[PDB]
């Protein structure tokens, strides 16, 4: 049985399946009770109760510490950070505690049943604090997993996988896709492997890597690429950031010989760095052209300059041109 | 006793201290819902002129709020937040301030600027992100700032300015500036870790600071009953060693008096002061919020203006017209100006532009030379 | 009034509330500095047996603290922190606890474990990082933990456990566990943003939790006079709506009574409780600190033991010997054991080892096959 | 005039020169009044006053917000975070505020006169929370500068440069070097350019890049290298992390054709990634061997396993062998 869904609806779906299956599961954060600022937990408090879906005070460091507390109990804690831009007050709780819970206790205690959801990426005009892509910050941190979906279907599978994974997981939801194109999404629970990149279009001349909304962009740059330069691109969706599918990538690049990675996040320190430097080491012989990185600028996210800030399809394409014209 | 951490007699009896939340801290008020001064011993100085400025700016803000909110509902501006019901809060405090005093805010105190005579042109310029915006259209609307009117540029992360403000106050103290610092924040923001930090540091380092909390009963969808269980914010001040007071946020005189006193003692004793102004958020949390999905200052001061024969219906009728005309006049002017030159998104990241950052600059240049037809180059400057 | 954020009558008068710091919250005490019960109506039940366990473990901890501190001064162990002067604090509270109750600590409550009969072998194992350490020598000494005695593994970042504890308490509530949760922290840690978070959440979500603060007058070099200006920590509880009490940290009975009451009401009303135990940090902040560069429980309970004829000098003399022998016996045993196998530094990062993480594992392997002579392979297991 | 100094002494020196020159300068943090936990501010409170050197409450998020507050005033704020491992409670204040102060105000206000010092890197047995190298986390953040010194001389010059730079700077002090070998250090003020790598030994076969204590290590791996494989290595000290000396690096690599970067910090997400991926793009033709990264493991910092965790000289050397044997 399947229903057509919005990204935000598939999330409510996965979240519903979870409270439904797990008597322990609990959802909390700022303004989550009435449905949330993006409608992700709508109805849920009525269908399951005031002690399973509720508002916390306005304090992100407490929200996560609180979540870690429940998790330690073996109970499923699904914390919400209204905006990924506001997850830093909790950065200490995530890096020094959660990512290190199991390890420092020699497996005596853990917060593996802890999951943090948070609206990610840019939107119309989030400016500096409703547009960030914090992903790279958490990538330098052993112990947590970081997952970013690209559509309603991927969202529900990945999220549910995150919720049930035995490791603290951060689930970043591209807010720009919350009301974008719908799609049939299974009504009941279902999972999608974490740490598995997905090739959604094989090609033979270049390997394109991105995640989140960017995937749809590299997907377009593909259409253009071949149709305007006769070049078959292999489009790949990374999905999981920290424990990343190193193999699926290197394999593709070996078949291709060229690599172009892109992400809204700033260039410097961005995740594309770890990928490039890695593929460079692995596929050093297969590389016919220098690895390319089409990322946001090394500046904060502009309000009125967004159109000029992002690695839109044109910036990628042109970048692809120069690479190929190598 | 002798214990280093506190001074107090012992006690043979085991008694837990219970929060007094029933008859919590009294709400201070000077005039009633009909502009009538309750206790004359509290009636402020306030010459007709000053009292009229308080009125005209609360109403000028209200007139502006409407024009901008509608403006948002038309896609003219991307975001907007109203001040409905919290105008007394902005104007009272501001008037009790010395113009050179430093202000740190959240985002719902545009009245503070209105009082400090901030240009309608600039209010509109920021929300539109056009060239006249000294911010260079880099932040969302309502994130105002003016180095001249001493209003620290507002930022979205809640409560972050609190500790910053205290630091600023410390700097002040050292300079013997006779200047105080005011830091506004909502009752919701007070839950943030930075609030705890801000209040403690302020007391521990003895700083000339006023903490102004706008307890308007809400934090978007969250009711205060979910933000705390103590006697609101006013009751936390003492725990930190901060002189605290609660005020009727819809009473401009009660706000003014409290603020004026807090400034005197703060600059005199280098002692932090906390003012919790009880009020109610009449409008939606923001343009992006349908407040009906989960849940007056001007009127009062108006009466007080009549009871003294300081205002009449004809005079009022004309003010609506003038302010309307004036606001709408800044409105149109801001509308037809082009947004800054795209090169401005790379500047000011650091003082000097890093060479590598400059390489990205030149890159967008080469890029626009070739694909600029796919961009809104005509909408921006140069 | 009608304001949503608080309930209180108005007030014609402008009065700032001043912190009452002179005669702050009374310090609760049951017995005097000579083991004499002041107010009989407060004398606890406590059978000779239980009262002797409180004594033997405070003293067993003291005997252990000495042997380990010296051990540090000899390079035998890398770090160590004593509990001198805060033994009553650990044992009183712990005794008032139900063994199944969850404990979250800072690092200065080893007595809590001693009372919960934690093996001397394991105390030594962790500090030495040898094989018997269930922690697998991954953290510094004193960072104890036991899933069996329900003592959440301690971590270095101060105050982080506070919010965690509250979350844990919430989980509890939902399970109808009849279980409570205790969260210890120093007066210094209370300044952390997480403390603010912890207290508010606890009250706002109605959790079965006891906040146990050890106000020992210091935070390394920093005197309390620099950590706060209010009436200590006890005075902040109410602001959050938390039943609060202050106790003589050197009075095991006053600690016991307070704790016992807090547990009853916390599990009964799902209401947070705060206990500030006034005390004094007799020893250096840690092995790494010369406390003389900047600046009793056992005795008391001893007297009480004499006044009841429950202990004598001969009996005491023998206890020194036994505990000494026993501690030193675990000591030697921990000393001569090899540290875990080097492969253990890669495990438990996640539940399952990531393939890439495993590649780094195998890498150290190839590496040691070739250069292991430059490593202390003989000191580690396997 | 010059005196022989410890790393910690050169720091007191630079800090003394600063309060001495700048009437505005103020030093604060936890336990800084009596001299500090590492003796970096010893005597200073007596020589300059209780309102110029003082203790703050135990709250890092407040410490930095407080510092940003003073800075905004145009006054020099020198905040101390006892351990780099404890800078995360303040991560939000650093990334969302400080790094974005100037930019978001169109240069109306700034905290450019703000400097944060903090003990960095491992020591005997810091375990997980007295050994971290947070550098990479801040690298993905436009607006702040990140500097790490390698000796008493470099420390005082760089620090003073940081203190006077018109941009929020984080100064990480390798605590392991606080009492290591001394060296003549000018008694009076003096600066060292920020964002300038230093080649302290030119070579012709390989370019070695590191920072902090690691520099001394790659320096040893050099001695070994030539003396055991006849290979001339060009040793480079990065010094500044965020605005990094891209040129000095790429130049060297162009002359060398091979690159080996190392740092205590974990591999994944570590800063060596940004360097590799960049040099790969720039010196793509000059590269004779895949870029090498000898970093800490993707795990938290072990107490008893430290000896096996770090990228000691042997791990680097062997890594150098395989590279060269390419
Ligand atoms: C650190 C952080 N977390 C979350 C948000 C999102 N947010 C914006 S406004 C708001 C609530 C408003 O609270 P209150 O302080 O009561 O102010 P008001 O708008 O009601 O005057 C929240 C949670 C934010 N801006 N910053
Ligand atoms: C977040 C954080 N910042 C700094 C430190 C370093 N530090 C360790 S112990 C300590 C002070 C001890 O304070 P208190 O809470 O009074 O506990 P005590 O040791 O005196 O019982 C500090 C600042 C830390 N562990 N965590
Ligand atoms: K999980
Ligand atoms: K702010
Ligand atoms: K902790
Ligand atoms: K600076
Ligand atoms: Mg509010
Ligand atoms: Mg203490």
């Amino acid at each position: 049985q399947t229903q057509k869904m919005n990204l935000f609806q598939s999330v409510t779906s996965a979240l519903d399946n979870s409270l439904a299956k797990d008597p322990t599961a609990v959802i909390f954060g700022e303004d989550v009770a009435f449905g949330g600022v993006f409608r992700c937990t709508v109805g849920l408090r009525d269908k399951y109760g005031k002690d399973r879906v509720f508002n916390t005070p306005l304090c992100e460091q407490g929200i996560v510490g609180f979540g870690i507390g429940i998790a330690v109990t073996g109970a499923t804690a699904i914390a919400e950070i209204q905006f990924a831009d506001y997850i830093f007050p909790a950065f200490d709780q995530i890096v020094n505690e959660a990512a290190k819970y199991r390890y420092r206790s020699g497996d005596l205690f853990n917060c593996g049943s802890l999951t943090i959801r948070s609206p990610w990426g840019c939107v119309g005009h989030g400016a500096l604090y409703h547009s960030q892509s914090p992903e790279a910050f958490f990538a330098h941190c052993p112990g947590i997993k970081v997952v970013i979906p690209r559509s309603p279907f991927q969202a529900k599978g990945l999220l549910l996988s995150c919720i049930e994974d035995k490791n603290p997981c951060i689930f970043f939801e591209p807010k720009i896709l919350y009301r974008a194109a719908a799609e049939e999404v299974p009504i009941e629970p279902y999972n999608i492997p974490l740490s598995q990149a997905e090739v959604i279009q094989e090609g033979s001349d270049v390997t394109l890597v991105a995640w989140g909304t960017q995937v749809h962009v590299i997907r377009e740059v593909a259409s253009m690429a071949k149709e305007k330069l006769g070049v078959s691109c292999e489009v790949i969706d990374l999905r999981t950031i920290i424990p990343w599918d190193v193999d699926t990538i290197c394999k593709s690049v070996i078949k291709t010989g060229r690599l172009l990675i892109s992400h809204e996040a700033p260039l410097t320190g961005g995740f594309a760095s770890e990928i490039s430097s890695t593929v460079q080491e692995e596929c050093f012989l297969n590389l016919e052209a220098p690895i390319s990185r089409v990322c946001g600028y090394d500046t904060p996210f502009p309000h009125i300059f967004e159109p000029f800030y992002i690695p839109d399809k044109w910036k990628c394409y042109d970048a692809l041109r120069k690479m190929i014209n190598y | 006793p002798q214990f280093p951490g506190a001074s107090a007699e012992f006690i043979d009896k085991l008694e837990f201290i219970q929060p007094n939340v029933i008859s919590g801290i009294p709400i201070y008020r000077v005039m009633d819902r009909q502009g009538q001064i309750i206790n004359p011993s509290e009636d402020p100085h306030l010459p007709k002129e000053k009292v009229l400025k308080l009125y005209k700016s609360m109403t000028l803000l209200n007139t502006m709020d409407r024009i901008l909110y509608e403006s948002q509902r038309q896609g003219r501006i991307s975001f907007y937040m109203t001040n409905y019901g919290e105008e007394g809060t902005h104007v009272g405090s501001a008037a009790a301030l010395d113009n050179t005093d430093l202000v740190f805010g959240q985002y719902r105190e545009a009245g503070v600027l209105m009082y400090r005579d901030y240009p309608l042109e600039l209010f509109m310029a920021q929300c539109y992100g056009n060239i006249s915006d000294l911010g260079k259209g880099r932040q969302m609307p309502v994130h105002y700032g003016c180095k001249e009117r001493h209003f620290v540029t507002i930022s979205s992360p809640l409560a972050t300015q609190i500790p910053q403000a205290v630091g600023a106050a410390y700097a002040a103290k050292r300079a013997n500036a006779n200047r105080v610092v005011i830091c506004y924040f909502g009752e919701g923001a007070a839950s943030e870790g930075d609030a705890h930090a801000g209040f403690n540091f302020a007391a521990t380092l003895e700083c000339p600071i006023i903490f102004f909390c706008r307890n308007n009963g809400y934090a978007i969808s969250t009711p205060t009953s979910e933000q705390y269980r103590g006697d609101g914010i006013a009751a936390r001040g003492p725990g930190y060693g901060i002189m605290s007071i609660r005020v009727d946020g819809n009473d401009v005189f009660a706000v003014y008096n409290a603020t004026k006193e807090a400034r005197r003692r703060a600059v005199a004793e280098n002692q932090p002061f906390l003012i919790e102004a009880m009020t109610y958020r009449i409008g939606h949390h923001s343009t992006s919020d349908d407040s009906s999905a989960y849940r007056h200052p001007i009127s009062r001061l108006r009466h007080y203006l009549l009871s003294q024969g300081w205002w009449d219906e004809e005079q009022e009728k004309a003010w609506r017209k003038q302010s309307r005309r004036k606001v709408m006049e800044a409105f149109e002017q801001a509308e037809r100006k082009p947004k800054p030159n795209p090169n401005l998104l790379f500047s000011d990241v650091y003082q000097e532009m890093p060479a590598q950052l400059r390489k990205q600059q030149e890159s967008l240049a080469r890029h626009l030379q070739t694909y600029g037809e796919h961009y809104p180059l005509d909408h921006f400057d140069k």
